[PDB]
């Protein structure tokens, strides 16, 4: 079976050029197009036959296929360029065969998260849960860490994290983490926290809530 | 033309 | 202006059959052989299947050949994928896309939405929606255990886009999915302007709206 090989992860800083390569034995003997996704989002064609640009697609972005790989460039790289990307071509053992994409990273500046922690809602106490969120809003770089204290005590086991794609227009990162206690469990403490480890904090921020106040 | 081939 | 509308999807137990549809506009339907085209949730793009624009020649990838069968119906302008003796390797969404072919060069240059399809013995559950609430104040909702995927979140009716962060669910040790957005807004606004989310979980027919509001 013919295979395409892209590189998974590729940076960029802000405002310069990206080359995303796809590499395949008889790559310039083939025709190469291009496809887009954004994070949730339908795949968008960005160039076919190697080099041609369907309409509506900026003169920033660049086709070529030479020799054994095909390359994609995109200039003056913006934050609505962050997206996977994966290169397609055709061969008789496979019929349609694309890469495995490549996600593209804009470098940016450091920015501190902006945190936010939110008690339980009655509505769901009265079921016998209780989850506290904590978020940490418009970061950058994306390694965070977060630490959930009841009572001072740490916790572990009992916290799941999710993280968004970069933000289209200012390049940051977004992070929720739930807490789930038995509503028993949660009616036992008093001080709920969350304690955040960033690079753009000087020391760790920790927010917190008193159950009943 | 419509085929696939 | 070209349109290609997916329907059906959702859940399906192992060994089950499921058919999808994809309906057409805009353009000369019988000129363009069709495609669907599949991506396992966090994984790449794969074709799945093709058909010719008169409907002669139908083509499958070896994973699904035997399986599946395609099927285009050129007076409806609509394409169909019955999927028979599904495997959970065939949990992903799938899209219906337009194929531009001169066998040299072949590509898909107008695709549909994507239509999840979950290959599951599970039990479809409905979500609970919980209010997240405490310069600038964050707000939210909290769509808590509902399978299978997806749920779509929007605010005020799609009126509120700006600073929303519609986070990525994760699965709970339940079994069920569970995920959170978030707005930010200034903290003074938050006596005079109403946020509601408004969230719908097609799999099981279910749409919930909830004020997030300080208590």
């Amino acid at each position: 079976s013919y295979e395409l090989t892209q590189l998974p992860s590729l940076s960029v800083s802000l405002g310069q050029t990206a080359s995303i390569t796809c590499s395949g034995d008889n790559l310039g003997d083939k025709f190469v197009c291009w496809y887009q996704q954004k994070p949730g989002q339908t795949p968008v064609l960005v160039m076919y036959e190697d080099t041609k640009r369907p309409s509506g697609i900026p003169e920033r972005f660049a086709g070529s296929n030479s020799g054994n790989t095909a390359t994609l460039t995109i200039t003056g790289t913006q934050a609505m360029d962050e997206a996977d990307y994966y290169c397609q071509t055709w061969d008789s053992s496979t019929d349609v065969v694309f890469g495995g994409g490549t996600k593209l990273t804009v470098l940016r500046t450091v920015a501190a998260p902006s945190v936010f922690i939110f008690p339980p809602s009655d509505e769901q106490l009265k079921s016998g849960t209780a989850s506290v969120v904590c978020l940490l809003n418009n970061f950058y770089p994306r390694e965070a860490k977060v630490q959930w204290k009841v009572d001072n005590a740490l916790q572990s086991g009992n916290s799941q994290e999710s993280v968004t794609e970069q933000d289209s227009k200012d390049s940051t990162y977004s992070l929720s983490s739930t807490l789930t206690l038995s509503k028993a469990d949660y009616e036992k403490h008093k001080v709920y926290a969350c304690e955040v480890t960033h690079q753009g904090l000087s020391s760790p921020v920790t927010k917190s809530f008193n159950r009943g106040e | 033309n419509g085929s696939w081939h | 202006e070209v349109q290609l509308v997916q329907s059906g999807g959702g859940l399906v137990q192992p060994g089950g059959s499921l058919r999808l549809s994809c309906a057409a506009s805009g353009f000369t339907f019988s000129s363009y052989a069709m495609s669907w085209v599949r991506q396992a949730p966090g994984k790449g793009l794969e074709w799945v299947s093709a058909i010719s624009g008169s409907g002669g020649s139908t083509y499958y990838a070896d994973s699904v050949k035997g399986r599946f069968t395609i099927s285009r119906d050129n007076s409806k302008n609509i394409l169909y994928l019955q999927m028979n003796s599904l495997k959970a390797e065939d949990t992903a969404t799938y899209y219906c896309a337009r194929a531009v072919v001169f066998y040299y060069s072949k590509y898909f240059d107008y695709w549909s939405q994507g239509t999840l399809v979950t290959v599951s013995s599970a039990s479809t559950k409905g979500p609970s929606v919980f209010p997240l609430a405490p310069g600038t104040a964050a707000l939210g909702c909290l769509v808590k255990d509902y399978f299978p995927e997806p749920v779509t979140v929007s605010w005020n009716s799609g009126a509120l886009t700006s600073g929303v962060h519609t986070f990525p669910a994760v699965l709970q040790s339940s079994g069920l999915y569970s995920l959170s957005s978030v707005v930010t807004v200034p903290s003074s606004s938050l006596g005079t302007q109403t946020y509601i989310c408004n969230v719908n979980h097609k799999p099981s027919n279910t749409k919930v709206d909830k004020k997030a509001e300080p208590k």
